[PDB]
C-alpha cells in the first residue's frame, strides 16, 4: 500500500 | 460463446487505445528524433529535485490514465469504492512498468522523454542510476517478447482485476470479473500460439514499490522546495 497513491487515485475516480 | 469473449477481448482492446496516452505507430515514428548529446546535457545540468519533479509529474499522469483505463472495464464502476481503490493501489504503478515498454526503442537502448528519445544519461540527475538500469532492463524484456497492444491491453486488465488483493469487501465480485478476463486472454492466446509468453515475463513487483515510494517522497517533502 502507499497513501500518495491512494490521493492520486481517489482524485482520479471522482 | 466465443463472439462474447471475442467481444470482451475487443471491449478491453477499446478501454486500453483510448487511455493508451500516445498511439503506438506514433512512439514508433518518433524513435528517429533523439536527443541531441547538447539536449543530453541539459537534463544532467538540472537540479535532482527538478529532474524528479518532472519524472513525478510523468508517472502520476500516467496512473491517472489507468484510472481511466480501469474505470472503462465491464464490471469495474459496479464494485464498491473501498474495491476500485484497493485494486488501483496494488495495480496501478505495475500497469504504468508495462504500459513504459511501448516508449522503449531495443535497437539503441533509449526511452521517449519529452518529445524526443534518449538513454540513461538523460536521467544521471536522479542519482538513482541502479533504479533506472532496473526499468531499462525491464522495458527491454518485455520488448523482446514483442507484446501485441491486445497482449499489453488484457495482461494489464489482469494486473488490475485481481480477487488476491489484501482489503477486498466483494471477492466474489472481483473473482467473476477476473476469471471471464482469464477466459478471454487464454482464448487470445491460443488463437495466436501464444500461450508460453507468460512464463517469461521479468517480475515488476519491487520496481513498481520504489516508483511508487518516490513519487509519494516528492508530495510528503513539498514544502520544502519551490512551487
Ligand atoms: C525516472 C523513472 C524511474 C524512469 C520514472 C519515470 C518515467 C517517466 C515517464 O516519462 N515519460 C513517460 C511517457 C510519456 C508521458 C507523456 O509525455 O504523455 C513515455 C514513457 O513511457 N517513457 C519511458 C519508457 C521506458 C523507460 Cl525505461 C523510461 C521512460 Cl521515460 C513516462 C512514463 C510514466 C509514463 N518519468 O519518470
Amino acid at each position: 500500500t502507499n497513501m500518495g497513491l491512494e490521493a492520486i487515485i481517489r482524485k482520479a475516480l471522482m | 460463446s466465443l463472439t462474447e469473449i471475442e467481444h470482451l477481448v475487443q471491449s478491453v482492446c477499446k478501454s486500453y487505445r483510448e487511455t493508451c496516452q500516445l498511439r503506438l505507430e506514433d512512439l514508433l515514428r518518433q524513435r528517429s528524433n533523439i536527443f541531441s548529446r547538447e539536449e543530453v546535457t541539459g537534463y544532467q545540468r538540472k537540479s535532482m529535485w527538478e529532474m524528479w519533479e518532472r519524472c513525478a509529474h510523468h508517472l502520476t499522469e500516467a496512473i491517472q490514465y489507468v484510472v481511466e483505463f480501469a474505470k472503462r472495464l465491464s464490471g469495474f464502476m459496479e464494485l464498491c469504492q473501498n474495491d476500485q481503490i484497493v485494486l488501483l493501489k496494488a495495480g496501478a504503478m505495475e500497469v504504468v512498468l508495462v504500459r513504459m515498454c511501448r516508449a522503449y526503442n531495443a535497437d539503441n537502448r533509449t526511452v521517449f522523454f519529452e518529445g524526443k528519445y534518449g538513454g540513461m544519461e538523460l536521467f544521471r540527475a536522479l542519482g538513482c542510476s541502479e533504479l533506472i538500469s532496473s526499468i531499462f532492463d525491464f522495458s527491454h524484456s518485455l520488448s523482446a517478447l514483442h507484446f501485441s497492444e491486445d497482449e499489453i491491453a488484457l495482461y494489464t486488465a489482469l494486473v488490475l482485476i485481481n480477487a488476491h488483493r489484501p482489503g477486498l469487501q466483494e471477492k466474489r465480485k472481483v473473482e467473476q470479473l477476473q476469471y471471464n478476463l482469464e477466459l478471454a486472454f487464454h482464448h487470445h492466446l491460443c488463437k495466436t500460439h501464444r500461450q508460453s509468453i507468460l512464463a517469461k515475463l521479468p517480475p515488476a513487483g519491487k520496481l513498481a514499490s520504489l516508483c511508487s515510494q518516490h513519487v509519494e517522497r516528492l508530495q510528503i517533502f513539498q514544502h520544502l522546495h519551490p512551487i
